[PDB]
RNA sequence: ACGACCAGGGCUACACACGUGCUACAAUGGCGCAUACAAAGAGAAGCGACCUCGCGAGAGCAAGCGGACCUCAUAAAGUGCGUCGUAGUCCGGAUUGGAGUCUGCAACUCGACUCCAUGAAGUCGGAAUCGCUAGUAAUCGUGGAUCAGAAUGCCACGGUG
RNA sequence: UCCUCCUAAAGAGUAACGGAGGAGCACGAAGGUUGGCUAAUCCUGGUCGGACAUCAGGAGGUUAGUGCAAUGGCAUAAGCC
């Protein structure tokens, strides 16, 4: 809750100032962080899915929800109901603590990190990025690997616009560019 | 949260090469020694230097004199 | 490549044409058979029609074309494909 | 075992695991270990973390993976944009250095393309 | 003009096919250090010590030599120690980028060499086919002609065998 | 032989070698109940990942769904856990 305290003391004062909001509830806030791993190769075997949920459970200390196909498509050889991915929703303190370990540890552990994009905010403040490789998290041991995965992070916030989320993450010194 | 199903999520200490110390909750268990943190990452100076286009006329005039 | 102690190389008749077109400040195309002359920084902004064996192809001169020779921008073999 | 972004095998010696770095070879790895005062016959095993921090600083003196690959692609796109002979060779996929194209250009041209 | 002069280009192109070769796919080996034993040749618009600088190719000054006198020119494989420990590897070196040297009016097309980085294919080769009977094959280096420069070719030489 | 729509003339019914389609089962849960939920499609952003897997938001508001044909129904859902 270190970053939640930093939000509550300095980010709110900053954004109320730089936007001239009438109310403090008018301020943006982060709501949830969603961690998907779309695993389309688990149709070969469940153990690949079973290991991706084990890896992502080490990243965020939650058991992941194994997602399935909403419908059936033949280009990917799937039927409605096949387990095809895994997700984790992070809220509250576990959200903040992951967001701390992210922007403090893992983003520096990216090979050839040179910034993010500010053009990934889906028109309505919610930011989405995707990592190529799970070893940037230090939870994962490098020898203890099975397969180089990749996942994607989706930060869902209460910002109406795109810039209010851009200012919120910049208030958390989020490495755009 | 449920009781048993989630992994152990415990506060540990992570120290770095820049001498940063940060206590986080993690699933590692043991203490952690890092390599780069957000404090010591060369994103704000080094990546700025790391463009390095260089001039073609300046290489030319550098290689000799008329 | 050439040694640095000899410096660069350029034909004299080219270097005189460059000095003239520099002082006149004209960008008329200079036809030239000197494919072996290194481009100089004073050549920037000039159309120079380098020979290729058959004709004179015009070359607008850029900043980056300095440390090269004029023949690099006039290909001598035309190849489109076999089929 | 994590230098300049990438990991490094621990079981190998110093010069070799350094040569895993894109931008160093056995020469520059000797210059690194010479500047760190580290013997070459030791492993990445049984190294102090101060020794590895010195190693990271010595590698950080040079140009490496992301910088080096960016600079190389920039040089190539400089030739591409100029339209010189080396650029035409780089974008025709043909050998640049003045090699033979009648025979034995298989590194740049890949495997054989049968006339069908 | 089917003759003659000059510049530039080309003889080096490239979907492909063949011949002859070179280097390899390693552990009877690669690397690093130390160290032993050759023959036969060339040299004046030439061979070019020593010394100094340079990581280096090389540069400077510069002796000696038309040469059983001096130079090219330290032979390498070998042996000794350490090292890698079976991996596409510390094998392999292609390719490509950058920085350079020398020759030569001039190295873009289109030279050789050096340094740093890069690290393809390749893990012994289908049907088929070649050479060789002893100092032979195999393997290891050396020199010369042509030549300003430019050989894995050619012609010669000895080592192990 | 049986089912659905039209012909069929605003109750029912109504013929032709009239126009169009199906059935001769399935389910021990695909039944009962309690509790809860609400689609299709498209847009943007996002690791492998692509027109199309999974993820987040928005439009939309049932254009979806109903074990199977069609018709009538279905949000109090009869639809989905
Ligand atoms: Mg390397
Ligand atoms: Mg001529
Ligand atoms: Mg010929
Ligand atoms: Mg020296
Ligand atoms: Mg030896
Ligand atoms: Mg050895
Ligand atoms: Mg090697
Ligand atoms: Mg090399
Ligand atoms: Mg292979
Ligand atoms: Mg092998
Ligand atoms: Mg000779
Ligand atoms: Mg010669
Ligand atoms: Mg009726
Ligand atoms: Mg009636
Ligand atoms: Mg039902
Ligand atoms: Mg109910
Ligand atoms: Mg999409
Ligand atoms: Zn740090």
């Amino acid at each position: 809750a270190k970053l939640h305290d930093y939000y509550k003391d300095e980010v709110v004062k900053k954004l109320m100032t730089e936007f001239n909001y009438n109310s403090v509830m008018q301020v943006p806030r982060v709501e949830k962080i969603t961690l998907n791993m779309g695993v389309g190769e688990a149709i070969a075997d469940k153990k690949l899915l079973d290991n991706a949920a084990a890896d992502l459970a080490a990243i965020s200390g939650q058991k992941p929800l194994i997602t399935k196909a909403r419908k059936s498509v033949a280009g990917f050889k799937i039927r409605q109901g096949y387990p095809i991915g895994c997700k984790v929703t992070l809220r509250g303190e576990r959200m903040w603590e992951f967001f701390e370990r992210l922007i403090t540890i893992a983003v520096p552990r990216i090979r050839d990190f040179r910034g993010l994009s500010a053009k990934s905010f889906d028109g309505r403040g919610n930011y989405s990025m995707g990592v190529r490789e799970q070893i940037i998290f230090p939870e994962i041991d490098y020898d203890k690997v099975d397969r180089v995965r990749g996942l994607d992070i989706t930060i869902t916030t209460t910002a109406k616009s795109d810039e209010e989320g851009r200012a919120l993450l910049a208030a958390f010194d989020f490495p755009f560019r | 949260m449920k009781k048993d199903i989630h992994p152990k999520y415990e506060e540990i200490t992570a120290s770095c090469s820049c001498g940063n110390v940060m206590k986080i909750r993690s699933t590692v268990g043991h203490d952690l020694n890092l390599d780069v943190c957000s404090k010591c990452h060369p994103f704000f100076t080094g990546k700025q230097r790391d463009v390095a286009t260089g001039g073609r006329v300046d290489r030319f005039n550098k290689r000799f004199n008329i | 490549p050439r040694s640095l102690k000899k410096g660069p190389f350029i034909d004299l008749h080219l270097l005189k044409k460059v000095e003239k077109a520099v002082e006149s400040g004209d960008k008329k195309p200079l036809r030239t058979w000197s494919r072996r002359s290194t481009i100089f920084p004073n050549m920037i902004g000039l159309t120079i029609a380098v020979h290729n064996g058959r004709q004179h192809v015009p070359v607008f001169v850029t900043d980056e074309m300095v440390g090269h020779k004029l023949g690099e921008f006039a290909p001598t073999r035309t190849y489109r494909g076999h089929a | 075992a994590r230098i300049a972004g990438i990991n490094i095998p621990d079981h190998k010696h110093a010069v070799i695991a350094l040569t895993s770095i894109y931008g160093v070879g056995k020469t520059r790895s000797k210059a690194i270990l010479a500047a760190a005062g580290i013997a070459e016959d030791v492993k990445i095993s049984e190294l102090s973390e101060g020794q590895i921090d010195t190693l990271r600083d010595e590698v950080a003196k040079f140009v490496v993976e992301g910088d080096l690959r960016r600079e190389i692609s920039m040089s190539i796109k400089r030739l591409m944009d100029l339209g010189c002979y080396r650029g035409l060779r780089h974008r025709r996929g043909l050998p640049v250095r003045g090699q033979r194209t009648k025979t034995n250009a298989r590194t740049r041209k890949g495997p054989r393309k049968p006339i069908k």
